């Protein structure tokens, strides 16, 4: 069983549990089957990791892992001890199975233990018990696996969990080399492919690692992912991974933008490729995801267009790509600003105009999602929406003057000093 | 330390 | 009565009811009075005020207008149907009758009409029966006044309502001219500054401007706005506004931070002002509120007092975050002297243990108990944290220079390299 | 300022 679906894997603030059961409607709705349970810094998840629901979380939780199974999705819950864990010390091991139990009793079939961003070094008591970092991760993972009985899907996360983290390089890794061989066959490896939002995630280096580690990996996908830049959505196309990867792959989950309602695109699309242009595949998923918007009901006396989308998803496209529009739109606005100079050019008037009118858009397109029925869909995109129209208005401005100081805050004035902007 | 992506 | 606590009056998200009544508890706590109910985007508020609250609708305001009573705060509804309201047809005014009636039966006592930000001209309908835009506002809203049977508390946020929107000054201004004389003086009328986000109100411009509206104002503060800017949070004190302004308004509601749980200083601060002259130390106030703010969160005071000074005020960064960004100005600026540099290199190690503080706040906020908190805050904490970084990081490697000429980025990077997406492009384009 |  091939798995394919939504990580919840990301810093920040965790979606709530009325978001999660509406993910594994548009799950079962798209046709993809898994929800990897990760959100970094949902309390018990990772920081406070030994502690044990209580019985008010516990029931929250087991109401979940029913509405997983209602909709015909798996659900892998995770947890990610690997921060302050002494590897050797009983007591950490029977705090760890104490806790997968309880939720075992919640429902939950699959588990996955998480060792990403940790400090490779360990204390001086497991220096002793194991030979490498490798070995103590491969220890307690392989017995957890057997303590629940050898579950079906049982899925780890390496701290060598992409080709720039391995130490030299992929294949001769020390790390990954005492995974493949001692890890147990039917436990499952996470892998985000070269980097750790890879542009692109070619067949080759799946190769590459699927030698070291002894099988096929688990795509933990950050292609979609959101946490790590406060002004940065992304809802472009699943793109960059070759569908020839689906034969040498167990999985894909993608780990997507931290705001629930702005991964449609990025999902729809995950399981349009489940089954590829990225260009049409977009198109597809905006012109459904439009029927969403709406306009609210009125017993009394301008509603989002699929150009409005379009426009939307090209101005917050993916990681290393603008959308067309995007692009064009910084294109028009890099060649106005260097001719500038020239105030014959009729030339420049001319796409001056185009350009405004480029502009106008943009603020018509907030005008109408300020409008619309879906007030969940408005308030995740908001500041994002805020923020393109703002410096548009702006730049709109700027051009007509050929014819801001504490901005971004603290944070903005450190950055503009870097010399790398 | 950081710890992080 | 002398009106004085937070109106929710920003764009985007607006708090839920469990957030609002956590709200009222503080207000009382902290012996303020009053909460104005204005956010931009709940739909019925502006963009559909002529549509009436449905029935789950109904209950919620209800339930909330309950517990303002219960906590002894001064609920005033707010309606802003200034965009596409036809001044002058009587069923357009009949609507806005029914709808201010509906509110009226669940509890309200108080009321308001906001004018904010809306074009200055009208349709053709309305330059007949109106002779100016500011008579047909005084209208409405006198008709309003009279028809709810004159409330003790009703406001009036005009279209001019801050000092730099008066065409062509404040004293000179047709519109406000207009107001002073003609709106019926049991309305209250709301002011925001010289400005929108004002730096100070200094007590000259509230006279200024008291003679010509005819009364003493009631001043809405973006003092602590964030709305703006996607970056920007606000944890600094009250401040640049004169104890000496009190006896000379109606009242003072601070329109604070979109993130509910980063407005504890802002309002809390907000309350020492108030009761000191119902003179006042702003950064005294800040210590007491971050003392007490500390309570609700293992993060430390000094983590707290470094947080603010990062994210301080509008028009000032914090002192902690001024000293820091003078030396990496410093740092980079003499950074070209790689005997009599050992200058560069001890201040270079005092740099790069101010930026270990801040990562160090960041760790002792991510593993606190306070969730609720540490999630309004999340993205603002993680974007400073990870700027230090790349800064305390590029310090480092102009020192290791004396003894490289490798490049400060090596080779291709993870995205985090190259900020802001499109946004960004755009922006560092601009001179 | 920046912006209402
Ligand atoms: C690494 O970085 C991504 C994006 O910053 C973060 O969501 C993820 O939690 C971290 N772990 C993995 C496997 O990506
Ligand atoms: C003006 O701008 C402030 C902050 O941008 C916003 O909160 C406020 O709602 C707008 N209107 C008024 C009257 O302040």
């Amino acid at each position: 069983h091939f798995l394919c679906g939504v990580v919840e894997g990301f810093y920040g603030r965790p979606w709530v549990m009325e978001q999660r059961k509406e993910l594994f409607r548009r799950l079962q709705k798209w046709e993809l089957n898994t929800y990897l349970y990760a959100p970094k810094d949902d309390y018990k998840h990772r920081m406070f990791w030994r502690e044990m629901y209580s019985v008010e979380e516990a029931e929250q939780l087991m109401t979940l892992i029913s509405a997983a199974r209602e909709y015909e999705i798996e659900f892998i819950y995770a947890i990610s001890p690997g921060l302050d864990i002494t590897f050797s010390n009983p007591k950490e091991v029977s705090t760890l199975k104490r806790k997968l139990d309880q939720v075992s009793q919640f429902g939950c079939r699959s588990f996955a233990l998480l060792f990403d961003n940790i400090d490779h070094n360990m204390c001086a008591a497991d220096k002793e018990v194991f030979s490498s970092f490798a070995h103590a991760q491969v220890s307690i993972t392989n017995e957890i696996y057997q303590y629940l009985g050898e579950p079906e899907t049982f899925l780890f996360c390496p701290t060598e969990y992409c080709g720039t983290f391995c130490y030299p390089n992929v294949s001769q890794s020390p790390y990954l080399r005492t995974v493949g061989e001692k890890l147990l066959p039917g436990i499952e490896v996470l892998w985000t492919g070269p980097k750790v939002v890879s542009k692109e995630i070619p067949v080759e280096s799946i190769e590459e690692v699927s030698k070291i580690i002894k099988r096929a990996p688990v795509i933990w996908d950050n292609i979609h992912a959101n946490d790590y830049d406060q002004k940065r959505l992304f809802l472009g196309p699943y793109k960059g991974r070759s569908t020839e990867l689906i034969p040498r792959l167990k999985g894909v989950l993608t780990n997507p933008n931290c705001e629930f309602e702005a991964n449609y695109v990025a999902i729809h699309t995950l399981a349009t490729w489940y089954k590829y242009s990225p260009q049409m595949a977009l198109k597809l998923a905006l012109t459904e995801w439009l029927q969403e918007f709406g306009v609210p009901h009125q017993y009394s006396s301008g509603s989002v267009t699929l150009e409005d989308l379009q426009l939307l998803a090209d101005l917050f496209y993916l990681p290393y790509e603008h959308g067309p529009k995007g692009a064009q739109m910084l294109r028009e606005f890099q060649w106005l600003r260097a001719n500038s100079s020239v105030v014959k050019i009729e030339e420049w008037r001319s796409r001056a105009a185009k350009f405004e009118e480029m502009c106008g858009l943009v603020m018509g397109m907030f005008t109408r999602l300020s409008n619309c029925a879906n007030r969940t869909i408005l308030y995740d995109m908001y500041s994002y929406v805020w923020d393109i129209k703002s410096i548009m208005s702006m730049v709109k401005s700027f051009v007509q003057w050929l014819g801001w100081a504490f901005r971004g805050g603290l944070a903005g004035e450190f950055q503009r000093l870097l010399p790398i902007d | 330390s950081s710890r992080v992506t």
